RNA sequence: GAUGUGUGCU
DNA sequence: TCTGAATCTCTTCCAGCACACATCAGGACGC
DNA sequence: GCGTCCTTCGGAAGAGATTCAGA
């Protein structure tokens, strides 16, 4: 390629091939002159590494470099590895009407929808607003629409809202682990420069909403948009391929809003009346007489299909809340209520879509996960469900268990130096006596954090499940585990080096009390470790997959 | 194991294409092999409807037509 | 006391512990190993005087005439950094030497001399480091990060385990040179010790042996020790050492004098030894089977014929005892081998020994260096002196034989820098010694094995090869030149050193893109020490080891700020309070600690003295004496902590601040973060974009006054004294009359840095926060840089949070951002770039730069000039023409898609040869005449310092007041006043007068040749326009957004001022974040910013509140001394007395925006104290207030929490990554869509993507994205006409990605083909 | 077009 | 002294996408 | 400014070539 300048490029296989014509040239000299035996051996012996240099480099003893000292590439550099253009050109391709920015929430789409840019889908569906305004007539040649459309005309931004109607789009992340990295959507024109995707299938994609970046691909063919339509369609995959669990799971808000809902305490601003049904519950709790964590008997039409497809009624006088009561509105004709009559956390709401997805089918599962979507949404901004540095809560006996724990670990001390046990054993015997004690520290912060309320029924004292906003986002499994709270209040534990190994003294300290300038040094390890570990051993597990795939 | 057995799989581009393609190619040279651009990565490197899914009844048609 | 720049918004401080030792200037390293480079140096000790006396003087092959160094010299740089910026040429100096050629006399190599001619030749042209810690390489500013390897010396690694397959743990000694060659030994499964020097291939190190010219006698006895067998009547008596029996197993009856001391099969237990040495005996019999197992040391030849029996090395039996004891030699010496104490490992390489001697031995290592090349005695003997001993071959450096004595136990330091024979014996010596067992390895992980090659250092290694090409082309030309007429410069070749130079400095691995786009980003770039780079490690292989923290990073570098990805770990940084050794090792401060008393004599300890010692931990109470208050103070003995005793310390740390980097520091409540998310914070607080309006943060750290005014982008005053004229471009100080010089004091100006294109496109601008009449004192800022207030690093802008879900608009990690922000004005970020618009003379005509373009219209060339350039200040959207090229037959530079922006700056180079346009002459014009007012204006100014000086002086000595006005400025120098010394001094000043008209007038016509000189641009250009726009991006849904703590976020809807929730004051909140942040990412530090920034806005609210209806001092002096004195012991004492009743004013104005308040690291707030500062004002205790939603306006059925965070914006701009593509460029060798976004180019639909289309079983859109939309060139085109044609269908043919893969591969001897 | 450095998400 | 088992030695592999910047292309020697 | 030319440093595993031993 002619650079800027008088130059040229440095292209590997001309600068071999200049080499090879060299040797054999003045080989051919040289046998013309008829030149000395020793002489004309050299010659052939440098023809022949120049050829071996030409055909597979760096398979002989020194592999030879035109500029920088740097291994240039033959013709065999091209063909295999890493870079070569079977895995680069041939199983893998750039590709057109494609794009790619950064994605955004954006809650108030439904499952067959995503939400382009205004101004991505003007150069991704160009050649189909050049048909249109051919067919038209508003345009007459291809140059006079491409004028057109470079000055965005107001015509233009009316014709794209026509060819973006029903054209899925094919959504796509860099990172595609598995068969849900590629969805398909249909488009709602919006203006920004964002990818508005669903936050049902973020789980799925694992997109994250801190600065990723999805591809989209246009299906340009009859064929292709079919196929996204019928088989990678965003409603039409709502079972991971790994199991029969539901993959369109809500979570970190919705679980949150449901099970704050989903959940009753002995007092509100109404609790012994009667409803009629879940309207009147949707009356009080808007008009503010009535809390959503009442405990009322309402009278509900709970559908079932003991016939062969045929609902039949009945209807009961329940004991439930506010809250279920309300979410039994949106709950489709046909399931039993006993699914909802509890603390919904996250695992519940997987199974009650499992189930409804298994009793009633594919339509009223995606219209009902949509429904859940809204009203976890709505009831989890109405709930403000905040967190304090008054929220976790340290227990007051996790210093005796640190006590107990350095007595026999003091024990164990002489008993290794005496010669009971040895280093190894030593070692051994103390990461047990920690992970006791940090195991022993878990559960009685998480009895205290869960049980400790005090609530009057209108008369004494009596306890409830606790409304601790960790708790909360605790139990739900909205966002979180026993880990990451554990690890807020009471016993941090004990962490892992990079090869694996464990540190032998796990600080003890909650970072809502604070660290030392020593425990935080001595959790740098673990720090470390993970992102180590993530950047650096995430490569021999897609080199499974990639020959896993392979293989199959 | 999944390697051995992915690497001395009947259609050489398979093999040729995930890993050795020196060790691979220089042997289905030697013994003039012959692809029958059966699987899925043969049809996906030539550039064909893969015998996996929608275009698995137009397989069955050219292959039944042959 | 406090000054003027503090006394104006002074930052509540919550440090429990007092500071002793302030924080030294951060970027302090790249200047000092430059200055160590660089400054004149005698003794030959440091910089190019080393390096030219450790290379010069040169003879030639006894060519009679030597070429000796004398001294070199800088001139001064041709352009100053601000022309070498804007042309985009080095900011160098010449570098001349002035070297000497001498010839002696014939018949004398040591007599007279013939003749001797010297001059100041000029060779190379070296960069030079700017006064921030960077150099100007090609416009752009490149930073030389510092280079953490593995530090020469001796190094006994280990190679455990996973080698043989059966554990069996070998041991490898490595001798790694600062310039030569390497000298592995290690052993063999076999227990053999292999030497092997340059990874070549194994052999017994007896070979060596045999080359420093040792025999088999010596090598024996060298390694071992004697066993006495001398001849008697019979039996064979043997001499015995009471120690050397210690543990083991008699395999006879051990006996002395007669009597039996141990038992046969019994073994030796130490009470035998005991009594032995007691008995004092050393004579005892053996029988003669015990001595099979025996070596002999040396060669026996027979007394009576003169031949030899028994060579060196070789075992004895009863026939070699019958044949010695006939022969007559009396005594017999024998190696003492063992089997777990002393191994004859030795013994084994002499089996497997292939040479014998010294020739043979010679040759052997000719063979294994240069194989298949007929070797000769002469050849290998210069081969082998050349290798070790040789000065211009090989060199340990002074730090290197310091670390190989050390390592040997030697107590020397000091020595030459070739090796010797004791040294290499030494180290054998040490290797057998540790596999013995006495001993052990040393991990290449401990910190006191790794230096750190700064900028200086690394320049002085490319210096002294480029110094090595010139010797070498010197010594070809100084053999073959006529003498007595080479001047010292016909052989000096300028080209291979400023090539090297300039190789190294603008294409390394270490020459790294300054990441300028912050002040912090720049000033923690300046301290990086990476692994990589020439000399060490690359990330591929890389062992996961090295990644880890050791325990000797403490204190020297940052356990919590790597970058993430592939080279983490690999990229440390640098503490804060950590130095550099003068052996080039990294040390740390300690305060040293007496028999019980604190003192405060800062030491500073290496990584290996610090383990010899016990020091106690920065957190431990003292009172007022150096006394610790508790008597079990936690420390750390040897890399590991353990509780210790007052009594056994010695030495303490200088703050807890040390452990983190500059960078890590600057986090508020660090020490309730998780690090794992203190790392990200960092860096996203590495990343931060300057806003429009700084704004301070709230909870500080009180670092941030040293991070500004250390980067140097604030202008820090110089010499004191009181501002006399500031204005938005300089700012002017008339210097109290303490500090001023006897001559040429006047006064100094300051020139700011106006909008300026940065390395990162962002804007750096400089603009005053001083007022006039302002009396400055020494070493304070005076204008305000990018990103900062009033001398304070001010990254973002403090928001008012509240942490609750709202509608899921913040539903993973996303920001709900109100209109009111983007309505105020904070985030929207200036972004400078600059477009280049080249004009190649290339074929069929030059190309011109005019202003009329074919088949355009006058719509796009309405904002050009008659010129073809664009009017300074013209609003150009998206699209439009800035500059008209069109080449002989449209490439004419235009605005890229969908920016916006304004030209504020456009510079024109053109050709020596190339006349002009108008618009260049214009420009030019305009240069002439900005710089001669310039230069004007700043001449008045300090001309009326001077003569106001003048007039200061005539006060005394004769003056009259009333004359000055009517008498002419011109002779006031003459005027009443006596011979005395003001005399004498009023003569100076109109000396020093004379000499600044004459540096006026020849500064002005070097300016006029500088600027009407011919600018020489690269071979093919006419002339160069550079149009640098000016971005104002807004905020908008699609950008990254993140806090300190690295709580991360993209802005996912921008809500109206109603629609957010609102307190009960009707206040506005700012951001809805999202709770489940906090728990799953620990970084509950959060959390407690947002408490006390919310405590810190209460304070301010009140004292905006007590201002707004004016009340008396006396009220807000009071409140103020509550708030500042409310800590429990913190040690800011800040007393309101002594303020002035003016300066307080001051203060309340700058409080009402919000109290500021400081956080140390690890000596942070706790929260007794937060919720005190809350109860000062009105605010809940619990931190969580009560909002009302903005829509519904109904109450918050829970209490959430609002509060002040630092919010920073990142420069992850959504429309810097928004990107389409339609039909459009292909590659070349292959025809597939380009990669990029520059590069109209498309996303990768790449070897993962298409199995998750063969999973779907979706066949035939797979099909289009690989075979009809990307790859082949006739359906490629046939798919777009049927797309414009109404028809949608796809007409596959082949790739032609495939049909190369078949090319190339029939390049080969291979035939693919394909069949029928 | 290729190398070198830095960076984002996994 | 032939022939399996153990060891030595040579080769292959190491995630995906994206963005920004830089250099670089024979550079040495004769004209 | 033109113009033509002759350093080492990973490590986990598999395979193919040697050495050993051993009966
Ligand atoms: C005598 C002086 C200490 C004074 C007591 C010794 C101790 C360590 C030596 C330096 C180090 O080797 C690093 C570096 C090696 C490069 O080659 C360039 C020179 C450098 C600066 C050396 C010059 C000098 O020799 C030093 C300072
Ligand atoms: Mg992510």
């Amino acid at each position: 390629v002619p650079l800027d300048g008088g130059r040229f490029a440095t292209s590997d296989l001309n600068d071999l091939y200049r080499r090879v014509i060299n040797r054999n040239n003045r080989l051919k000299r040289l046998l013309d002159l008829a030149a000395p035996d020793i002489i004309v051996r050299n010659e052939k012996r440098m023809l022949q590494e120049a050829v071996d240099a030409l055909l597979d480099n760096g398979r002989r003893g020194r592999a030879i470099t035109g500029s920088n000292k740097r291994p240039l590439k033959s013709l065999a550099d091209m063909i295999k590895g890493k870079q070569g253009r079977f895995r680069q050109n041939l199983l893998g391709k750039r590709v057109d009407y494609s794009g790619r920015s950064v994605i955004t929430v954006g809650p108030y789409l439904r499952l067959h929808q995503c939400g382009l840019p205004k101004k991505m889908a003007l150069e991704l569906f160009k050649p189909f607003i050049y048909g249109k305004l051919e067919l038209r007539g508003l345009a007459t040649t291809i140059k006079a629409a491409k004028k057109m459309v470079e000055r965005e005309e107001a015509v233009v931004w009316d014709i794209l809202d026509e060819v973006i109607r029903e054209h899925p789009v094919l959504l796509n992340r860099a990172p595609t682990l598995h068969r849900l990295g590629i969805q398909a959507f249909e488009p709602v024109l919006i203006e920004g420069k964002a990818i508005q995707l669903h936050p049902l299938v973020c789980a799925a994609y694992n997109a994250d909403f801190d600065g990723d970046q999805m591809a989209v691909h246009v299906p340009l063919t009859l064929e292709a948009q079919l196929e996204a339509r019928a088989l990678m369609m965003s409603t039409n995959n709502i079972l991971s391929p790994a199991n029969g669990e539901p993959i369109i799971v809500p979570s970190q808000d919705v679980v949150l809003g449901l099970y704050y809902m989903t959940r009753d305490c002995v007092n509100a601003k109404g609790e012994g009346m009667v409803l009629t049904g879940p309207k009147e519950a949707e009356r009080l709790y808007r008009s503010g007489l009535a809390s959503l964590h009442a405990r009322v008997k309402v009278r509900i039409t709970e559908y079932e299909k003991d016939a062969n497809g045929e609902l039949v009624a009945k209807t009961s006088l329940k004991d439930t809340t506010v809250g279920r009561a309300i979410l039994w509105m949106i709950v489709p004709k046909g399931l039993p209520y006993s699914i909802v009559n509890q603390a919904l956390g996250k695992k519940a709401i997987s199974k009650m879509l499992n189930t409804c997805y298994r009793i009633l089918g594919l339509k009223p599962t995606v219209i009902f996960a949509d429904q859940i979507m809204y009203t976890g949404f709505a009831y989890a901004a109405r709930s403000g469900a905040s967190v304090g540095i008054d929220d976790m809560v340290i227990p007051e006996k996790k210093h005796e268990i640190i006590s107990e724990a350095e007595a026999e670990v003091a024990e164990i001390q002489e008993q290794f130096q005496s010669g009971l046990v040895t280093a190894g054993e030593r070692y051994n015997k103390v990461i047990d006596i920690w992970a006791a004690a940090n195991d022993r520290v878990s559960k009685a912060m998480m009895d205290n954090l869960q049980t400790e309320t005090v609530i009057n029924r209108d008369g004494q004292e009596e306890k409830q499940v606790s409304f601790n906003s960790i708790y909360m986002m605790a139990d739900s499994g909205a966002r979180g585990s026993a880990a990451q709270i554990r690890q807020l209040a009471g016993m941090r534990g004990l962490m892992a080096k990079p090869d694996g190994s464990i540190i032998e003294t796990p600080i003890t300290a909650n970072f809502r009390e604070g660290l030392n300038v020593l425990q935080y040094f001595i959790s740098t390890h673990g720090a470390r470790k993970g992102l180590a570990d993530t950047a650096l051993k995430t490569a021999n597990s897609g080199y499974l997959t990639r020959r896993l795939v392979d293989v199959a | 194991g999944i390697t051995k057995a992915s690497l001395a799989t009947e259609s050489f581009i398979s093999a040729a294409s995930f890993q050795e393609t020196t060790r691979v190619l220089t042997e289905a040279a030697v013994a003039g092999k012959r692809d029958e651009l059966r699987g899925l990565k043969e049809n996906v490197i030539v550039g064909r409807l893969i015998p996996a899914g929608t275009g698995y009844a137009y397989h069955q048609d050219r292959m039944r037509r042959r | 006391v406090y000054s003027y720049t503090e006394k104006k918004r002074i930052r509540k401080d919550f440090g429990k512990r007092p500071q002793v030792l302030d924080v030294p200037y951060l970027l302090s390293i790249q200047l000092d190993s430059f200055q160590k480079f660089i400054e004149q140096d005698p003794e030959g000790q440091y910089g190019l005087e080393a390096a030219f006396r450790s290379v010069f003087p040169i003879q030639s092959y006894s060519g009679n005439s030597e070429l000796q160094y004398v001294s070199y010299r800088l001139g001064e740089p041709v352009f100053d950094v601000q022309e070498c910026q804007i042309r985009g040429v080095t900011y160098s100096a010449p570098l001349r030497v002035k070297l000497r050629l001498v010839i002696y006399e014939r018949e004398a190599p040591e007599g007279t001399v013939k003749d001797i001619k010297e001059q100041e030749v000029y060779m190379g042209e070296i960069p030079l480091m700017t006064d921030n810690g960077t150099f100007v390489i090609n416009g752009t500013e490149r930073v030389i990060v510092s280079q953490l390897h593995r530090s020469p010396g001796v190094f006994f690694d280990s190679d455990k385990g996973k080698t043989h397959s059966s554990g069996k743990v070998l041991y490898n000694a490595r001798i790694i040179p600062y310039r030569g060659s390497w000298l592995d030994f290690e052993f063999d499964p076999k227990d053999n010790l292999f030497v092997r020097i340059d990874r070549r291939r194994k052999l017994p190190a007896t070979i060596i042996l045999r080359a420093l010219n040792y025999t088999t006698e010596q090598i024996l006895d060298l390694f071992f020790e004697k066993v006495i067998f001398e001849i008697r009547d019979n039996k064979l008596q043997m001499e015995l050492v009471p120690e050397r029996l210690r543990g083991e197993t008699a395999s006879f009856d051990i006996e002395a004098n007669g009597k039996v001391y141990v038992e046969k099969g019994r073994r030796i237990t130490a009470r035998h030894i005991r009594q032995l040495e007691k008995d004092d005996v050393k004579l005892i019999e053996v029988p003669v089977e015990y001595i099979a197992g025996k070596v002999v040391a040396k060669d026996y030849i027979d007394e009576s014929t003169g031949e030899l029996i028994c060579a060196a090395n070789m075992e004895l039996s009863l026939d070699l005892l019958a044949k010695l004891s006939q022969s007559g030699h009396k005594r017999i010496e024998t190696l003492f081998t063992n089997d777990l104490d002393h191994g004859p490992y030795i013994s084994e390489t002499l089996r497997v020994d292939p040479t014998n001697d010294r020739l043979s031995a010679l040759v052997e290592i000719y063979r294994m260096m240069r194989p298949g090349e007929p070797p000769t005695r002469e050849a290998a003997e210069s081969l082998f002196e050349n290798l070790f001993f040789s000065e211009d071959r090989y060199d340990l450096s002074a730090v290197g034989r310091m670390k190989f004595n050390r390592s040997l136990l030697r107590e020397e330091i000091e020595g030459s820098g070739i090796l010797s024979k004791d040294d290499i014996i030494d180290v054998m010596k040490k290797l057998i010694d540790i596999r013995n067992g006495k001993g052990e390895v040393d991990d290449i992980d401990h910190l006191g094995n790794r230096r750190i090659r700064s900028v200086g250092e690394m320049a002085e290694n490319q210096f002294r090869v480029g110094l090595v090409r010139v010797e070498r082309a010197v010594k070809e030309r100084l053999s073959l030149g006529d003498l007595d007429t080479l001047m010292p410069q016909d052989m000096i070749n300028a080209k291979p050193i400023s090539a090297a130079v300039k190789e190294f400095f603008g294409s390394s691995q270490l020459s790294q893109f300054m990441d300028q786009n912050n002040p912090l980003s720049e000033i923690t770039h300046k301290r990086r020490i990476s692994a990589l780079g020439p000399g060490g490690l690359t990330r591929e292989r890389a062992g996961f080891e090295v990644r880890d923290v050791h325990p000797t990073h403490y204190g020297r570098v940052c356990p919590i700020e790597t970058p993430e990805g592939p080279n983490i770990g690999l990229i440390n940084s640098l503490s804060v309070y950590a130095q550099t050794n003068e052996y080039g090792f990294l040390e740390t401060p300690y305060r040293k600690v007496t028999d019980g008393v604190v003192t405060d004599e800062i030491h500073y300890l290496s990584a290996i003295e610090e383990g010899n010692y016990v020091i106690a931990q920065a957190n431990s109470n003292l009172d007022e004496e150096g006394h610790f208050v508790e008597d079990l103070v936690t420390c750390r003995s040897k890399g590991e902590s353990s509780l210790f005793s007052r009594d056994q310390v010695d030495y303490m740390d200088v703050s807890t601040q040390q452990v983190v980097s500059v960078g890590a520091s600057l986090i508020p409540f660090l020490e309730h973060d998780d690090a794992n998310r203190a790392l990200m914070g960092a860096n996203m607080q590495r990343q931060a974009v300057p806003t429009l309006r700084a704004d301070k943060p709230l909870v500080g750290t009180g670092m941030e006054r040293a991070v500004a005014v250390d980067s140097g982008v604030t202008a820090v005053a110089k010499r004191g004294g009181v501002v006399q004229y500031v204005d938005a471009s300089r700012i002017v100080i008339k210097v109290n009359e303490d500090e001023m010089y006897p001559g040429e004091a006047g006064i100094d100006i300051y020139n700011l840095t106006k909008y300026t294109r940065s390395n990162q496109n962002t804007c750096i601008n400089q603009m005053p926060c001083v007022s006039l009449g302002e009396p400055v004192e020494r070493g304070d800022v005076l204008a305000d840089g990018p990103s900062t207030d009033l001398g304070e690093l001010a990254l973002g802008q403090n928001m008012r949070v509240a942490f609750m879900p709202w509608n899921g608009y913040n539903f993973e990690d996303s920001i709900l951002v109100s209109e009111r922000v983007v309505q105020e004005d904070r985030f929207t970020t200036i972004h400078i770039q600059e477009l280049a618009c080249v004009s190649r003379d290339t074929k069929l005509g030059p190309e011109e730069i005019t202003a009329d373009i074919p088949n355009v219209g006058e719509a796009a060339l309405s904002k050009l000039d008659e010129s073809g350039i664009v009017y300074i200040g013209a609003e150009v959207t998206g699209g439009d023409i800035l500059v008209g090229k069109v080449t002989p037959k449209d490439s004419s530079l235009r605005v890229p898609n969908g920016v916006s922006g304004t030209v504020i700056d456009v510079q024109v180079f053109t050709r020596d040869g190339v006349e002009k346009d108008k618009r260049a002459l214009e420009i030019e014009e305009m240069q002439l005449k900005q710089a001669k007012k310039d230069l004007s204006e700043e001449l008045q100014i300090l001309e009326a310092g001077l003569f106001s000086r003048i007039r200061a002086v005539l006060v005394a000595g004769g003056v009259e007041a009333e004359k000055l006005d009517k008498l002419p400025r011109d002779r006031w120098l003459e005027l009443g006043l006596t011979d005395e010394e003001k005399q004498n001094q009023l003569e100076q000043l109109a000396e020093q007068y004379d000499e600044l008209k004459h540096e006026f007038e020849k500064k002005l016509e070097a300016k006029r040749r500088k600027i009407t000189q011919g600018d020489d641009l690269a071979p093919g250009v006419l002339k160069i326009v550079k149009v640098y726009l000016a971005v104002k991006r807004r905020i908008q849904p699609g950008d990254k957004m993140a806090g300190r703590h690295g709580n991360k976020g993209v802005i996912s809807k921008i809500n109206p001022i109603e629609d957010m929730p609102y307190d009960e004051n009707g206040t506005p909140v700012d951001i809805v974040l999202n709770p489940l942040g906090v728990p799953s990412r620990m970084n509950i530090g959060q959390i407690l910013e947002t408490h006390l920034g919310m405590a810190a806005k209460g304070i301010g609210d009140k004292i905006n509140a007590m201002l707004k209806q004016q009340q008396e001092v006396a009220k807000l002096r009071e409140f103020i001394q509550r708030a500042y004195d409310l800590g429990a012991d913190v040690r800011q004492k800040v007393d309101l007395s002594t303020f002035s009743d003016e300066e307080v004013m001051r203060l309340a104005e700058n409080l009402r925006k919000g109290m500021p308040i400081a956080t140390p690291v690890f000596d942070g707030a706790k929260e007794a104290e937060i919720k005190e500062l809350l109860k000062l004002g009105d605010l809940p205790t619990s931190g969580q207030i009560r909002l009302y939603d903005g829509r519904t306006g109904e109450q918050f059925e829970r209490p959430v929490t609002v509060g002040y965070m630092y919010m920073l914006k990142l420069n992850h701009l959504v429309d810097d990554k928004m990107h389409a593509r339609s039909t459009g460029s292909y590659s070349l060798v292959t025809q597939q869509p380009l990669g990029g976004k520059a590069q109209f180019g498309g996303q990768r639909f790449g070897e993962m993507e298409v199995w998750a289309l063969e999973a779907y079983g979706a066949a035939y859109t797979l099909q289009e994205m690989l075979t009809v939309k990307s790859d082949d060139v006739n359906g490629r085109t046939k798919m777009y006409k049927n797309i414009v044609d109404g028809n949608h269908q796809m007409e596959p043919g082949m790739p032609e990605s495939f049909n190369v893969l078949l090319k190339e591969i029939r390049s080969l001897g291979i035939n693919i083909e394909l069949e029928d």
